[PDB]
């Protein structure tokens, strides 16, 4: 539906959607600048993250209220109400997926830009695995753990420990080891080991990055607390 | 529970 | 797009929204239990009041996010998304005020009922007044006035001074008149009145409904401190 | 910057 905005004015109107806490508006106007077909610089990758980021995880939030509703019940209005919001969900999902695979993933040459894709890729696998029961969710969950794997091993041979997307991406690994694989001893290792080599590698930044690697850093910290 | 990451 | 769903089945997912902060879902399930002809209760008014006055809400903070970024400025798009916003946040009011028209207020016979839409109508007229600047501008806030004031005739005969939709009508009139009407002197006038009117009948009030009534006394008290 | 009612 954006196809007759300029790129720089879906660009310009996405950041005054994200002041304005307009997220639904912002993932709209990034989608119809990724659509314009032109690779995404590091700022409007981190725009279009933010925004979808912001609209599935208020989905996130009111499907876990629901499926805790219909939990403690088990008429139909509460399975019905939460299949619509997980329907809901399960659209957006797929639409980032589309964007990555049409065409954002195969003209990222640059590891920062690859890895960055990569781990969307698994996050939003992540989330639908996180309300997947059928045929396929072992499939989903496979997904998820191919694309973060990926992205591991392009960011372990290209980017140094302390680089806030390797540790991002590291921290939502350990959180799929844990929370989708039960696989909680991985999601305990990832997130030690990879605390570990970012904390030696502090003393090579300035200050900005420090404070940078260090926030991420403690959500890490935080994480292995509340599983050891 | 866990934290994943948010800006 | 709600004639298929029962009635109760409409009521208890918008509860069921609200409790998972969907409140454009709660708003529209609530639209189509009005829709299906029969007279609110007090607690699906009130369900009905809580949907709208949060989704119109979150629209008339991001307009003023916008509003105040393009008064910065003065490229198009910061008017242009404050215009979309704005016309999204009409549409909103005009879809409450045509339910209220069609046919809330005419079968309000109770003067809890009829006192609670005027009052929802007054505030959605406010909201357009917050944005208006055209010809029928003047027309718009006489709009909210005459709601208001209908609204008040009716309370003041009606309800004792304590009744918490008298209150709220009260202190919402008084702030039409700070914000809207460029009327300070009567904006605080009323709030004083109302609130030592008020003050005089809680002795007649069980723990309960003194709980409800003073807690919108301190909005009319929060408001004359600001205001003197 | 007032306050209207609110829950
Ligand atoms: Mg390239
Ligand atoms: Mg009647």
């Amino acid at each position: 539906a954006m196809g007759s905005m300029e790129r720089a004015s879906l660009i310009q109107k996405a950041k005054l959607a994200e002041q304005a806490e307009r997220y639904e508006d912002m993932a709209a106007f990034m989608k119809g600048a990724v659509e314009k077909g032109e690779e995404l610089s590091c700022e409007e990758r981190n725009l279009l993250s933010v925004a979808y980021k912001n609209v599935v995880g208020g989905q996130r939030a009111a499907w876990r209220v629901l499926s805790s509703i219909e939990q403690k019940s088990n008429g139909p209005e509460v399975r019905e109400y939460r299949e619509k919001v997980e329907t809901e969900l399960q659209g957006v999902c797929d639409t980032v997926l589309g964007l990555l695979d049409s065409h954002l993933i195969k003209e990222a040459g640059d590891a920062e830009s690859r890895v960055f894709y990569l781990k969307m890729k698994g996050d939003y696998y992540r989330y639908l695995a996180e309300v997947a029961t059928g045929d396929d969710k072992k499939r989903i969950i496979d997904s998820a753990r191919s694309a973060y794997q990926e992205a591991m091993d392009i960011s372990k041979k290209e980017m140094p420990p302390t680089n806030p997307i390797r540790l991002g991406l590291a921290l939502n690994f350990s959180v799929f080891h844990y929370e989708i694989a039960n696989s909680p001893e991985e999601a305990i290792s990832l997130a030690k080991t990879t605390f570990d080599e970012a904390m030696a590698d502090l003393h090579t930044l300035s200050e900005d990055s420090y404070k940078d690697s260090t926030l991420i850093m403690q959500l890490l910290r935080d994480n292995l607390t509340l599983w050891t | 529970r866990p934290s994943s990451w948010r800006q």
